[PDB]
C-alpha cells in the first residue's frame, strides 16, 4: 500500500503464533491465506489495512488501519471474545521490528463484532492503527 | 504554481530542514503609520508607508522527529539567542533573516504521534537571494 | 474484542436471567446461542458489540455498545416493550462485578424498535454504553 | 449578476493580474462620527456623516504563481513603497488607488500547493472610472 | 408569519430595490443607562429607560447585480452623504430613516458569484408608517 | 421536567404571549464583589456576597408573526419606556418585572421566515408568583 | 475511573442534588503573582506561588426539573446569600465550601426541554473530608 | 517520529505518572522584547532576543483515576506550593522544572467519564537532562 | 424500549380512536398489529419508535421519535392527508397520561409522505418527539 | 401530514391546470392519480412531500417541501424542460389560497433531472420550499 | 427544472458540435436523444443537470451542474481523455447566448471517470457548474 | 477529464513499466487496457481518476485523484504489497514531464486494500493526489 505495508502485515503476523495464549485458544490457525483442508473453524484472518497517508516533507509514513477478524464456528461467542482479548493483548502498544522503516505506535480503534451468515458464523474484527514511519 | 513541499524552513548548526514540517508559513506584517490631514481630496485615508516598521513571522508544525537539527531547535530556546533561520520559498528563493523561537510547543496524546508547533518571528534584516 | 469484552457478555448475561421481572415475562429465554428445539418466541439476544477505544497512557479501557434485542412472536409488540423496560431497568446503573478489570458506567443509549422480517417478529434494540475500564 | 472571475486586482510594473488569485474581496470603511446633542426627536443617534475619514481595503488570496508580477509583490513590501493598485468591479469599473501591502504570507503544506493571502488597505485617495 | 421576500431595503434616486438582497436585517439598539441608588428593594438594578440614546443598523448581503440604484450606493460611499434609507418590515410597514453606508464590500471567487454585504447605521431620526 | 412550551415571555398592552417564540431564555446575573483581606485560612478567595448588585436579562427569538403585542414591542423601543415583562417558569411561576427593550432585530432571508430576536435586561426591581 | 454519575453538586435546605444535573464542573483556579528578578539562572520566569489568592468555581447544567432543592436556588439568588455548597468527586470525596449563585438562566424551546445552566463561583474557604 | 504514549508528565511524592493522561502538551514562551531603533537597514523590526524572560505551561488532560499521585494534585492546589515536575520528550529527555497548578478542574456527565483537565505553568528554572 | 414504551404506546393508542374526527375518516381502523379480515385500506399503523435517552443523574428520562403511518389505498391520496391531518390535530401538545412515568411535551417531527408498492398504496409517516420521564 | 397538507396539495393542484402555458405544453395531464387509459406520456406528478415542522409556542406551522416531478416519453428531454419551466413559473412566488391556514412563501429547491428506467422515461422532479402557517 | 433550463441545454448543445477539436475526435456524435442505427460508440452525452437555487428577493436565478458523460468503446480511455479534454477546453467560462436569461458563469466541477459495465465502456462525467440568471 | 487528464494517465503510465523494481515484481504486466490472452494475474490497472477542479481567474488546473489497483492471484497478499510498495517508490514526489501543462505535486493518500470476489483476487486501490497546471 504504502512502502511499509510489505513488512507490516509480516510483522504482526509474527508476534501472532508466538503468544501463549491464543496458541493454547486457536492453535496454529492464523493466517491470511486459509490452508485448504477441513476448515478448523475457530481461526482468526490479517489482511485489510488501509492508509491514511501521514507523511512529511522530508521522509514519509502511514496510517495502518490494520483488521483482524475473529471467525468462530462455536455456538456462542464467548469463545471468539477471549481469542480476540488475547489478539488485542499481544498487539497494543507492540514496538515490534519491522524490515522497511520502523512503527512507532500500535494502537487500538474500533472492533465490531456480529454474526456474519445464516448465524452461524462470528466475525469479530479488531481495527488497530499502526503509525509507521519510512 | 509550486509544490508544498518546496518551500522550506531551516535552522543553523549551514542549513538542514528540520525533521518533521507537515504544515509552515511565513507571514510579513507593517503596521500602516496613519497621517491622515484635514485637506484631503474625497477624505480618503492617507498613509506615509515606508516609514512604519515591517516584521516577518514564521509558524512551522509537524510531527515531532527528532533529528540533530531539531535538538538545535531546544538549544535556541533555552540558551536564548537569535540565530539565522531561513524560509525558501519555491519559485522566489531563499529569505535568510536572524529570527528567534518566540514558542515552540511539542504535543502527544493516548494514540496520535508526538507533534509540535513551532512559531517564529524575525529579530533583525531580512534578505531576499531572488 | 478489547480484553475486556470477554467479561462483559458473561456478566450482563449473569445480571440477566437473575431479575425476577423477565423471568417472568420472557422465561429461560435469554440467550446468545439459541438452544434449538422449538423456538419458544419472545426471547432476547445479546451479542453485538462495538468498541470506541476509551484508553490511557497508562491502562487502556473501553467503551462496549453492546446490542441487545428483543424478538417477539406476538401479534403486537406492546409485549415486546415490558419486556424490554425491564432489560433497561435492569442494566442502566448496573455497577456489577466482571472478570477483567471493572466498568464504571453502564449508561443506555439509542434503542429502535421496528418489525424485521414479513411483519410477523418485532426486533426492539437496546444499545447499552459500557465504559469498562481493564 | 456578474461573473466571480471578472473582478480582478493587479499590480503595476501597467497593470497585470497577479497569478493565483482564488478569492477576492474589496472592502469598503467609515468610522461614523457621531454628533449626539441634548435635543432629538425621539432620542435617535445624531450623525455628522461626510467629516468622518473613509477607507478601503483588498484581501486576495489564492495559489501561489510565480509571475513577474508576483514578484512585484515581493518588492513593494521590502523596499516600503505605495503605489497604485486597481480591483476592477464586473460592471462598476476599475477603482485605481494607492494602496500598500500591509500584510501578506505565503503558506505551504506537505500535500497541498503553496499558496498565499495578500492583505491591502488604503493608501491615499481613490477613484472610479464609471 | 410573514414572507422573507417581503421585507426590503431600499435606497433613493423615490425608492427601489437594491438588485441582489440574499439576506438581509435591520437591527435596534439601546445601550441601557444605569442608575442604581444605594436603597434598592432587592438589590435589583436599576435603569432610567428612556434617557440613553437608541441606534438602528441594517445589514443587507446577497449578489452583486448592476443597477441604477446598486451604483448609487457606490456613490453614496465616495462622495460622504447621509441619505434617506426605507426597510419595510411585512406587516409593520416601512421605516424611513436617514442611514449612512459605514461599510460595504464586494466580494467574488475563482468560481462563485460576485456578492457583496452592504452594512448600514442610523445617522438621524427615523419614523414608523403604521 | 418541564415542557419547553409551557415557559412563556409576555408583555403588557393584561398581558399576552409575543406571537412567534421559537427560542426563550431568561438569565440573571451577578457580578461577585470580591472583599478579600490578608488572613485567609487557606488564602481561598473571599466574597462579600449579599451587596452586590443583581440583574435578570430576556432573550426571545422565533417567527415574525404580526400580532396586537408585537407591535407593542414596536412602540417600546420608538417611544423609549421601562413597562412590565413577565416571564413564566413552568413549575416555579411568573416573574413580572419591569424589563426594557434594549435590543431587537427583525431578519429575513430570500427563501427564509421573517424572524426576529428579542433581547431584554431587567429595569427594575422583580418578584416571584411562587 | 470513575462514573460520571458519582460526581454531584448539591444545594442546603442537610444537603440533596439538584434534580437535572445532565454535565457539571468544578474548576479551580489561580493568578500566579510573578515574582521576576534581574539574576535568574537562564532568565526563567519566577513565581512565589503560595502567596496568590485561589478559587473555585462550578457550573451545573440539566433540564429544569422541579424539586424542593431547585427552588432552593431561585431562593438563594433573589435573597443574596452565600450558602454551602457541596460538589462530590467519586474517588476524592465532597468539596463543602460555600459558594454563591453567580449566574443562573433557565432556557426552554418551541420543542425541546425547559433547560437551565447553574453557574456558581467560591465565596469562602473550602474543604476535603478525603 | 515518536510514540504519544511516551511522552508523560509525572508529579512528585521520586516521580509517577498522574492516572489518566489522554492528552498532554508542554508549551514554551517568550514575549519578545522590542529594541527598535531609528537607523535599520530595511526598516526590519530589531530584537535583543536573550534579555527577554521565557516560560513553560503544561496542559494534561484525561480520565480522573484515582491514584496516590491524583491526590498529590489535590494536595498542590490547596496546601500552595512550587514542587518540581517533569515532562519528558520521547526522545530528548526530561525537563524536571519546579511548576505550579494553576488552573485544574474536575467535570464528568450524564453519561461520560469523570474527566478533568490539569493546567500547569512554569515556577522556577528549569532543566534538560539529554 | 426505555421503561416508559410499554406505556407510551399504549396512550397514544388511547387518545387515537376517541377523536371525533379520524372516526369518520378512518373508522375503527387503528391498530399496531393488523385485524385479520378483509384489509378494509385505509388504515393508520403505531409502531416504530426509537429512543434517544435524554437522562439524569437522578433518574432518567427517554425521547420517543414514534412513527405513525397512514396507509390509503385510494387512488389519489388527499384522502389519506386529512387522516394524517386528524392524526397531528390529535396528538401536537397533547398532554396524556401514561402509566409508567409522564411525559412532558409530545412534539412534531419530519412526515415524508410517498408510494410504498407498486404506486398503488401510499406511506404517510408521522415522527412525533414524546420526551417522557421516568 | 401537517393539518394544512391537506389543503395544500389542492391549492398547488388548482394552480396548475389554470396556467395557459404548461396547458398547450402538457394539456390536461396534471395530476397525482393517474387515469387510466393509454397513458399519453408527457405528464407531471404532484405527491410526494415531507415536512420540517416549523412551530412555535403559540400556533404551529410546517415546511413542505413538496416535489412536483415531469415525466416524457419523448426521446430528447427539452420537451420536458419547457413543460417544468412552466411549472416553475408557475409556482415560486405563488401567493395563493389554502383552505386551513395559508402559506406564507412558496420558494424554490433543488430540481433534479435524469433518466429514470431504460433511458426511454426522463423524471425531472422539482423540490419547492412551502413554509405553511396553521 | 427552473426556467432557464430550457434554454441551457439548447445552448451548450450548439457550442458542441460547433469546436473543431471534439469534430475530428467524437464526429457528430454529440446529443441528448441517441440516434438509433449502429450505435458509433465514442458519443458524450449531455442530460443530466440539478439545480441549486441561488435566486433573490428582486429576481431569481439558479445554479445548473449538468452533467456531460464521455462513453467510449476503445480498449483504453485515453481516447477518452482528449475527447473530454475537448469537452472542457470547450466549456469552462464560455460566455455563450441564452433564450431565456443568461448565465454569468460556467466554471467547472468534479469530473470522475471510471468503468460502467463488464469493464467494456468507459463513463467520464464532468459536472460544470452554470450559474444562471432568470 | 480536464485537458491536462489526456497527458497525466500517459505520463505515469510511461514512469511505471521503467522502474527497476515492479518489473521484476510484476513484469510487463502494468495497464490500462487488458491484453487478451491468459491473464497472468499479477497485474496492476492505472485508470480510475476524478477531478477537484482546483483552478484560478488566470488560467486553472486540477486535482487528480487517480487510482491505481493492485490484483493478484496468490493465495496471500504479500506478494501484492510489495508490488503496491514498489507502485508508491515510484510515485510520491514523481516530478514528471507532461504533455499538457505540469503537474506541481503528486502526493499519496488513502490506500485501502481487501478481497474483491470469491477472495480470491486481492485488490489494493493507491490514490495520488495530482495537482496538474493547466
Amino acid at each position: 500500500s504504502y512502502a511499509v505495508a510489505g513488512a507490516l502485515q509480516a510483522a504482526v503476523y509474527q508476534q501472532l503464533r508466538a503468544d501463549a495464549v491464543l496458541a493454547a485458544l486457536v492453535g496454529t490457525a492464523v493466517y491470511d491465506a486459509v490452508p485448504p483442508g477441513p476448515l478448523a473453524g475457530t481461526y482468526v484472518s490479517l489482511g485489510p489495512e488501509d492508509v491514511a497517508d501521514a507523511s512529511d516533507k522530508t521522509g514519509a509514513g502511514a496510517v495502518h488501519d490494520f483488521v483482524i477478524s475473529v471467525i468462530t464456528d462455536a455456538a456462542g461467542f464467548a469463545t471468539a471474545k477471549a481469542a480476540a482479548a488475547a489478539v488485542s493483548d499481544a498487539l497494543v502498544g507492540a514496538d515490534l521490528v519491522l524490515s522497511r522503516g520502523r512503527l512507532v505506535g500500535l494502537w487500538f480503534l474500533r472492533a465490531k463484532a456480529r454474526r456474519v451468515e445464516k448465524a452461524d458464523m462470528r466475525r469479530i474484527d479488531l481495527v488497530f492503527r499502526a503509525r509507521v514511519e519510512g | 504554481a509550486q509544490n508544498g513541499k518546496d518551500l522550506l524552513i531551516k535552522l543553523d548548526l549551514q542549513f538542514e530542514t528540520i525533521a518533521g514540517l507537515r504544515a509552515t508559513r511565513i507571514s510579513f506584517n507593517a503596521e500602516t503609520v496613519d497621517v491622515t490631514s484635514l485637506e484631503s481630496q474625497g477624505g480618503w485615508r492617507e498613509l506615509l508607508g515606508g516609514a512604519g516598521v515591517r516584521s516577518a513571522s514564521i509558524s512551522g508544525a509537524g510531527v515531532f522527529k527528532d533529528a540533530d537539527t531539531d535538538e538545535r531547535a531546544r538549544q535556541i530556546f533555552f540558551d536564548g539567542e537569535v540565530p539565522e533561520f531561513q524560509v525558501i520559498i519555491p519559485d522566489f528563493g531563499i529569505v535568510q533573516g536572524p529570527f528567534m523561537i518566540t514558542s515552540i510547543d511539542y504535543a502527544g496524546s493516548h494514540n496520535g504521534e508526538a507533534s509540535y508547533e513551532l512559531a517564529m518571528a524575525s529579530a533583525g534584516a531580512l534578505s531576499f537571494t531572488a
